[PDB]
C-alpha cells in the first residue's frame, strides 16, 4: 500500500472512493497511534496517507 | 496440584517467550539481504584461507609422512 | 465524553464504564477511559494499542 | 619549504621517541598508584576514568 | 520413490525460478 | 556487595556474547607478541625437523 | 573452593604473559595480527603429530573436535577445551561467589587471571596425559616410554602457544577472542573442504572424489545418464552431497533471520531535544555463549565417561551413568545407554526416528540446559538488567515519559526473558540443524554464523 494516484480515482464511483478514504483514514490514524510507541520510519508515511485522504476527498 | 503446576510453569515460560517474539521487530527483506551478504563474505574469506592453506598442506603432509 | 465513548466503541470495540477528561497545559485533551471489568486493559493495549 | 620539511621530520622522530617515553611513564604511574588504593578507592578511580573519557568523547561528538 | 519425488520437485522449482529470474532481468529486455 | 565479574567491576572483559579471560597485566614473565609469534614459528620448524630427521634416519 | 585469598600466589612469577599494548593499536594492525594468528592456527591445525603408530583407535571426542576447534592427529588436537573449561569454571564460580575473589582490586584481578591461565595449563597437560595413556595414536605399550614424553612435550607446548595466541587476541592486539576465531575458522575450513575436496578414495566403483561440488561436476561430466548422475550426487550416503549443501544453505538463512530478531526499547538522550533512538535487545541475547558452555560441559562429561569405561566398565555405576560401544564397521566408541547417551545428540533424522523417548529426553536436556546457561551467563557477565540500566544511565540515555526506575522495570521485563527464551531457541535451532545434517555439524554452522556476526559487529565499530 501507500500513495494513491489521482489518475486512478476519477474512474471509481463515489462509494469506491469513500471506501478507499476509510482505509486511508484508519491507516493514517493507526500510523500515529503505532508510531508514538514504535520506531517506524513510516512516521513519514503519514504525509502520504494524509495526502491520499485529501486526494480522495477532492475527487468525491 | 503437582500435575498441572508442572505444565503451568513451562506454560508461563512459553507465554513470556511468545510475547517477546510477537513484540520483537522482524528483519525486513532489505536488512536480510545485506546481513546475509556480510556473513557470506566473511565465511567465504575465512573458509577460503583455510581451504587454500590445507590444500597446499596435505600434499606436503603425505610427502613428509 | 459521549463522543469519546462512541469513538472508542466504534474504533476499538471498547466498552467503558466512565470517562474522565482534562485539558493539559499544552492545550490538548487527555481522557481516562475506564474499561468494563470483564475486559482486560492489558490485553486491549497489547493487541490494539501497541502498548506493552 | 625543503629545509622546513627536513627539520620537520627531525622533530617528528624526536617527539615520537619522547611521546613513547611519556606514555610508558603514564602507564607506570597509573599502575603504581592504582595498585595500593582501597577497594572502594579503586572502584571510584575507575568510574572517574570512564566518566571523564565519556565526557571528552561527548565533547568531541558535540562539535557542530 | 520419495527421494526421487523430492529431487524432481526441487529441480522443477529451482530451475524454473532461475529461468524466470534470468528472464525478467535480461531476457525481458529482448 | 562484591561485583559478579570484571565487567561489573568496570574492568571490562567477558560480555554476554563473548567470553574473555584477560583483563589486566599480571606480574609474570612479561613477553612481547612478536616474541610469541617467533616462538610459534620455532615450534612449527622444530616439529617439522623432528619428522625430517627421523625420515632421513629411516631412509638410512 | 575459596582459598585464603588465592593458592596461585607462589606460581605468579613463573607464568609467562604477553604485554598489554602501550598505545591504542590501529585497526589495520588489529586486522594484521588477527590474520597472522589465523595463519598460525591453521598451520598447527593441519600439521600432523608424531609417534603415530596408527590413527584408527577410538576417539572420545569424535563429534566435538570440529565444534571445539580440534583436529585428530594434529598439533591442534587439544583444541581450546582447556581455555573454555577454565574460563567457564572460574567465571561462574566468581559470579556466584563460591570463591573468595574481590574483582574490585586490580591485584585480585591479576591473581584471578593468572589462576585462569594456570588452570587452563593444568587442563591441557592432564588431557594430554589422558590422550597419550589411552593411546589415540597407538597403545603406550607399542609406543614406549621414550616417545610418550616427547608427545606430551609437543601437546603441552602447543597448548601453551594456543594460550598465548588467545591472550594476544584478547588483550587488544587483535579482534574478538581466539576461542571464537579458531572455532569459526575450523568450522568454515571443514565445511568447504567437505564441499570442494579434490582428494579421491577407492569405493566400489573406483576412485571417487570427496568434495560434493567436485562430485557434482564429475558425475555429470562422465555419466551420459544425467538422472543417474544427479541421483548419485544428491543422495550418496557416507559422503558429502548436495542434500547436505541444501541443509547448510537453509540453516544459514534461518539462523541469520532469527539472529536479526531484537526488541527495540525506545530511548532518548537526556541532554538533547528529540534525538529519539532505540536500544536493541537481541533474541539471541547471549548469542552462541550457552551453546559453547554446554559443549564444553559435554566434552568434559564425555571424556570422563569414556576414560572411566576403560577401567571400570564392570561396575554398575559406570554403565548406569553411561555406556560406550564400538559399533560395527568402526573402532570409534559411541554412547548407547545411560545418562550420557540421553544427553548425547542423535545421529540423524532417521536414526532419531528410531527412539522417540531418547530424542525427547535429549531435546528437553538441550532446551533446559541452554536456557539455564544463558540465564546464569547474563548474571555472571556484566549484562543483567541492573548492569544495562547502569550503562544506559552512564551514557545519559532515558526513556521519554518515564523515570530511570521505569527504564529498569522495562529492562527486567525484557532482558531475562530475552536470555532464557533465546537460549531455548538457540538450543532448538541446534537440534533442528543437527537433525537436518549440514556438511559439518548444523550446530557448527550456527556457531560459524554467530561468530561471523559478532566479528562483523566488532569490525563495524571500527
Ligand atoms: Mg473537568
Amino acid at each position: 500500500n501507500g500513495k494513491v494516484k489521482a489518475g486512478q480515482l476519477w474512474s471509481k464511483n463515489k462509494e469506491e472512493l469513500t471506501k478507499i478514504l476509510g482505509e486511508l483514514k484508519t491507516e493514517l490514524s493507526q500510523l500515529r497511534i503505532q508510531k508514538i510507541s514504535s520506531s517506524g520510519a513510516k512516521l513519514n508515511k503519514i504525509h502520504d496517507l494524509r495526502k491520499s485522504i485529501a486526494r480522495v476527498l477532492t475527487v468525491i | 496440584d503437582q500435575i498441572q503446576e508442572l505444565l503451568d510453569v513451562p506454560r508461563e515460560f512459553l507465554k513470556d517467550g511468545i510475547q517477546f517474539i510477537n513484540r520483537a521487530q522482524k528483519p525486513d527483506r532489505r536488512e536480510f539481504i545485506k546481513i546475509s551478504q556480510a556473513v557470506g563474505v566473511g565465511f567465504l574469506i575465512m573458509g577460503a584461507v583455510g581451504y587454500f592453506v590445507k590444500l597446499i598442506h596435505v600434499p606436503l603432509n603425505n610427502i613428509l609422512v | 465524553k459521549a463522543q469519546i465513548k462512541q469513538a472508542l466503541k466504534k474504533l476499538y470495540d471498547i466498552d467503558t464504564v466512565k470517562i474522565n477528561t482534562l485539558i493539559r497545559p499544552d492545550g490538548t485533551k487527555k481522557a481516562f477511559a475506564r474499561l468494563t471489568p470483564d475486559v482486560d486493559a492489558l490485553d486491549i493495549a497489547a493487541t490494539k494499542l501497541g502498548l506493552v | 619549504e625543503e629545509i622546513r620539511k627536513i627539520q620537520k621530520a627531525e622533530e617528528e622522530s624526536k617527539a615520537e621517541e619522547r611521546a613513547q617515553e611519556r606514555e610508558k611513564a603514564k602507564k607506570a604511574k597509573r599502575d603504581q598508584e592504582l595498585s595500593q588504593l582501597d577497594a572502594k578507592a579503586q572502584k571510584k578511580y575507575l568510574e572517574r576514568e570512564r566518566e571523564k573519557e565519556l565526557k571528552r568523547s561527548m565533547k568531541k561528538a558535540t562539535i557542530r | 520413490d520419495p527421494q526421487i519425488i523430492f529431487l524432481y520437485l526441487f529441480l522443477t522449482a529451482f530451475f524454473s525460478g532461475i529461468a524466470y529470474w534470468v528472464y525478467k532481468t535480461w531476457l525481458e529486455q529482448f | 556487595q562484591r561485583p559478579n565479574s570484571t565487567r561489573a567491576a568496570g574492568a571490562g572483559g567477558s560480555s554476554n556474547t563473548m567470553l574473555k579471560l584477560y583483563t589486566d597485566e599480571s606480574p609474570g614473565l612479561k613477553v612481547d607478541p612478536v616474541v610469541v609469534l617467533v616462538l610459534s614459528l620455532v615450534f612449527i620448524f622444530s616439529v617439522v625437523a623432528l619428522h625430517v630427521i627421523a625420515k632421513i634416519t629411516r631412509k638410512f | 573452593s575459596l582459598r585464603f585469598l588465592d593458592l596461585v600466589k607462589p606460581f605468579v612469577p613463573f607464568l609467562p604473559e604477553v604485554q598489554q599494548p602501550e598505545s591504542k593499536i590501529p585497526f589495520n594492525q588489529k586486522l594484521m595480527w588477527t590474520g597472522l594468528t589465523l595463519l598460525i592456527f591453521l598451520v598447527m591445525s593441519q600439521m600432523p603429530l608424531y609417534g603415530i603408530v596408527s590413527s584408527d583407535s577410538s576417539d572420545p571426542l569424535y563429534w566435538l573436535r570440529m565444534m571445539m576447534a580440534s583436529n585428530r592427529g594434529t598439533l591442534m588436537e587439544l583444541g581450546i577445551t582447556p581455555i573454555i573449561s577454565s574460563g567457564m569454571v572460574f567465571q561462574l564460580l566468581a559470579g556466584t561467589h563460591m570463591i573468595d575473589v574481590n574483582l574490585d582490586l586490580k591485584s585480585d584481578r591479576e591473581l584471578y587471571q593468572s589462576a585462569q591461565k594456570l588452570f587452563a595449563l593444568i587442563l591441557s597437560v592432564g588431557t594430554a596425559t589422558v590422550y597419550v595413556f589411552t593411546g589415540l595414536y597407538g597403545p603406550p605399550s607399542e609406543l614406549g616410554a621414550g616417545i610418550v614424553f616427547l608427545l606430551i612435550l609437543q601437546l603441552v607446548l602447543a597448548g601453551m602457544i594456543v594460550i598465548l595466541l588467545d591472550e594476544l587476541l584478547q588483550k587488544g592486539y587483535g579482534l574478538g577472542s581466539g576461542i571464537s576465531l579458531f572455532i569459526a575458522t575450523n568450522i568454515c575450513e571443514s565445511i568447504m573442504w567437505k564441499a570442494f575436496s579434490p582428494t579421491s578414495i577407492n569405493t566400489g566403483r573406483g576412485p571417487e572424489y570427496e568434495g560434493a561440488v567436485i562430485a557434482l561436476f564429475h558425475l555429470l561430466m562422465t555419466w551420459p545418464n544425467k538422472q543417474r548422475a544427479l541421483q548419485e550426487a544428491f543422495y550418496r550416503q557416507n559422503l558429502p552431497n548436495i542434500m547436505n549443501l541444501l541443509a547448510t544453505i537453509v540453516v544459514f538463512a534461518a539462523v541469520i533471520y532469527l539472529q536479526g530478531f531484537r526488541v527495540e526499547i525506545p530511548v532518548k538522550s537526556s541532554r538533547q531535544r528529540g534525538a529519539r533512538g532505540s536500544y536493541p535487545v537481541r533474541l539471541f541475547y547471549t548469542s552462541n555463549m550457552p551453546i559453547m558452555l554446554q559443549s564444553t560441559l559435554s566434552s568434559n562429561i564425555f571424556l570422563i565417561s569414556q576414560m572411566l569405561y576403560s577401567r571400570f566398565s564392570d561396575n554398575l555405576l559406570v554403565r548406569l551413568f553411561g555406556v560406550w560401544e564400538a559399533k560395527d564397521g568402526s573402532s570409534q566408541l559411541s554412547a548407547v545407554s545411560g545418562l550420557v547417551y540421553y544427553m548425547s545428540p542423535p545421529l540423524n533424522f532417521k536414526e532419531a526416528l528410531l527412539d522417540p523417548i531418547h530424542t525427547f529426553v535429549y531435546i528437553a536436556y538441550m532446551l533446559t540446559a541452554c536456557a539455564i546457561f544463558s540465564k546464569t551467563w547474563i548474571e555472571v557477565s556484566g549484562s543483567s538488567p541492573r548492569d544495562v540500566a547502569k550503562q544506559l544511565k552512564d551514557q545519559g540515555l532515558v526513556m521519554a515519559g518515564h523515570r530511570d526506575q521505569s527504564m529498569y522495570k522495562e529492562l527486567k521485563r525484557v532482558i531475562p526473558t530475552a536470555a532464557a527464551f533465546g537460549g531455548a531457541c538457540i538450543g532448538a535451532l541446534s537440534v533442528a540443524s543437527d537433525l537436518m545434517g549440514a556438511l559439518g555439524s548444523g550446530t557448527g554452522t550456527l556457531l560459524a554464523v554467530t561468530i561471523i556476526y559478532g566479528y562483523f559487529e566488532i569490525a563495524a565499530k571500527e
